[PDB]
RNA sequence: ACCCACUCGGCACCUUACGAGAAAUCAAAGUCUUUGGGUUCUGGGGGGAGUAUGGUCGCAAGGCUGAAACUUAAAGGAAUUGACGGAAGGGCACCACCAGGAGUGGAGCCUGCGGCUUAAUUUGACUCAACACGGGGAAACUCACCAGGUCCAGACACAAUAAGGAUUGACAGAUUGAGAGCUCUUUCUUGAUUUUGUGGGUGGUGGUGCAUGGCCGUUCUUAGUUGGUGGAGUGAUUUGUCUGCUUAAUUGCGAUAACGAACGAGACCUUAACCUACUAAAUAGUGGUGCUAGCAUUUGCUGGUUAUCCACUUCUUAGAGGGACUAUCGGUUUCAAGCCGAUGGAAGUUUGAGGCAAUAACAGGUCUGUGAUGCCCUUAGACGUUCUGGGCCGCACGCGCGCUACACUGACGGAGCCAGCGAGUCUAACCUUGGCCGAGAGGUCUUGGUAAUCUUGUGAAACUCCGUCGUGCUGGGGAUAGAGCAUUGUAAUUAUUGCUCUUCAACGAGGAAUUCCUAGUAAGCGCAAGUCAUCAGCUUGCGUUGAUUACGUCCCUGCCCUUUGUACACACC
């Protein structure tokens, strides 16, 4: 898919020996959190905000200013 | 594939040929020079360049063919 | 006779496993390096071989006893994971079938393949996954093939020749297809650039895709791959990754010695749909106004006018947003994931259609895309290259993709008259409107456009309407062939293509077979783009007209999955 085109560098190198050739092929992943200008995580990613412990009750009360 | 064939005989090339040449051009009795064989009245070949003696045919080589001066 | 409890001794099963084992498994195969209850028998790597020999028993066939030489690095056991089967159980799919549509298979031609022919008819590829494929529509070129002619563009090093010239070129004639000084005659020219030899290079559409890279196709219209902590196992391993249900999906639910995750699917991206909300526009358009034509006249109706001005953004353009999450409701389901129906909705089949796409495999195709490349071959009487000419088109015939037809839901003739995706000329001749001339093809003079500006509203074709014909190989059909005219091109003969007249074939719905397809789809219909000097019956996209039939299954076929067997693991070639 596309975050393909967005995350992965690919580059493929012929190496001419004595032999024959062989095929170099490298492929880095690089991390989205860190992407810059584009987006900043898989379309897969999907985080929860932490809610955070209440403390209620307190029957009613007013403040005044 | 195939190889070979030939009804036979090959093609050569060419050789310059010889000739100790500019001997053509005599000097009389010490020490005045007349040139034998007549030259080049074209611009590009100042006058050193000669004309080969054919029939009718004479010929400036220099000019690598250029031009038909016949007397 | 039957039931309950007990107990000796039987044939067995069940669950455990403290314990054993290399494991499979085992209440003995336990009580074994913590090694001793009694006793009997047999084995000491594989083959050679239960063979030779002697003894013995037998009527015999044979039984018992039973060697060595020599050969050899494994043979063997159990389990694991793969792979594979002409075993079994499940699934998926219009490259499967059901219900059907439209066909192909029959005909004419077009076009590839075989075959034959040939100087040559260059060549790759042969089930799906070779054959309108190599973007492969070849007049030269391309081009590799064939008949023949030039050239070196043979780096560099060393040696040799050699300034008394190493070498170069050529006018005319001869030659030659040729205005190739190819060679020859002849005799000027050139000046260390070459020549000759060896060494070494270099080019090659020469060989090897069974030496390679890269790319691509296929498996795959598929759903699979892995690691952390836990559990099992001495171990390779396994569980997780599973009976079921569910999904297009190892997509999920659920079950659960597993829990929670990552690659792949999904997400993501592109394009088609919806925004009287946002920002705008003489390279897009609308309303008002002026200038103005025509018809009515009573306002009116229908046009002209890239700026005569004013305002707008519904339509067009493209930025930014918004929108859908199978929403609401209800059926159904283990009331789970889901599935179904109704309403709403631009939209509810993964929204439609694509792009991307893991792990692994193949001796799939490509050395003929590459100045990607190993090795082999070849290298001046070239397999380098170029030039002239022919050839890839050759025709008893077999096969594939196609085009056009057999007519009356039609052909012909007037007339109506509507798309979308494209593309176009600088140091050049591309897209072409308009005016004339021409029956046509075309010609000619001008013209706008490097483009939302001009071609172009690309006035496309099927289609619609009024006529002619009237079922007759007919006015359906347009093969084959003759004559003439033009266009591209240096060149049109074997006829590039276009036009006119004439000639008027087979084909009366196509055997056995077989392809493709579920909605703006199928089928019909044209167009633009690729190729392109010229040539589309091909492709790639595009819009126009627009159905019948399923919404299911495992019968055929194909494939994945379990279970199972394996003496395979280079893995059933
Ligand atoms: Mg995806
Ligand atoms: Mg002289
Ligand atoms: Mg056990
Ligand atoms: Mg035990
Ligand atoms: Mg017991
Ligand atoms: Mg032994
Ligand atoms: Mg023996
Ligand atoms: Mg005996
Ligand atoms: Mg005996
Ligand atoms: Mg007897
Ligand atoms: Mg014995
Ligand atoms: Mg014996
Ligand atoms: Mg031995
Ligand atoms: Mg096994
Ligand atoms: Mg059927
Ligand atoms: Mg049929
Ligand atoms: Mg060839
Ligand atoms: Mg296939
Ligand atoms: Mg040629
Ligand atoms: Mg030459
Ligand atoms: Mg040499
Ligand atoms: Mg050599
Ligand atoms: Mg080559
Ligand atoms: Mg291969
Ligand atoms: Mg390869
Ligand atoms: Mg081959
Ligand atoms: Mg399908
Ligand atoms: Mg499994
Ligand atoms: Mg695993
Ligand atoms: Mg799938
Ligand atoms: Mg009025
Ligand atoms: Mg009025
Ligand atoms: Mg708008
Ligand atoms: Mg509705
Ligand atoms: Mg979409
Ligand atoms: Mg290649
Ligand atoms: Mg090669
Ligand atoms: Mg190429
Ligand atoms: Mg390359
Ligand atoms: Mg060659
Ligand atoms: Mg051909
Ligand atoms: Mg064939
Ligand atoms: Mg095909
Ligand atoms: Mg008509
Ligand atoms: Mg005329
Ligand atoms: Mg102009
Ligand atoms: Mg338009
Ligand atoms: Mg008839
Ligand atoms: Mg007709
Ligand atoms: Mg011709
Ligand atoms: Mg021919
Ligand atoms: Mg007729
Ligand atoms: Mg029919
Ligand atoms: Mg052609
Ligand atoms: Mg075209
Ligand atoms: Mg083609
Ligand atoms: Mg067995
Ligand atoms: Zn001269």
């Amino acid at each position: 898919g596309q975050p393909v085109n967005d995350f992965i560098d690919t580059a493929t190198r012929h190496v001419l020996m004595r032999q024959g050739v062989l095929g170099i092929k490298v492929k880095i992943m690089r991390d989205p959190a860190k992407s810059r200008t584009g987006p900043k995580a898989l379309p897969d990613a999907v985080t929860i905000i932490e809610p955070k412990e209440e403390e209620p009750i307190l029957a009613p009360s007013v403040k005044d200013y | 594939x195939x190889x070979x064939x030939x009804x036979x005989x090959x093609x050569x090339x060419x050789x310059x040929x010889x000739x100790x040449v500019l001997s053509y051009y005599k000097v009389d009795a010490e020490g005045k020079v007349t040139k034998l064989r007549r030259e080049c009245s074209n611009p590009t070949c100042g006058a050193g360049v000669f004309l080969a003696n054919h029939k009718d045919r004479l010929y400036c080589g220099k000019c690598h063919s250029v031009y038909k001066v016949n007397a």
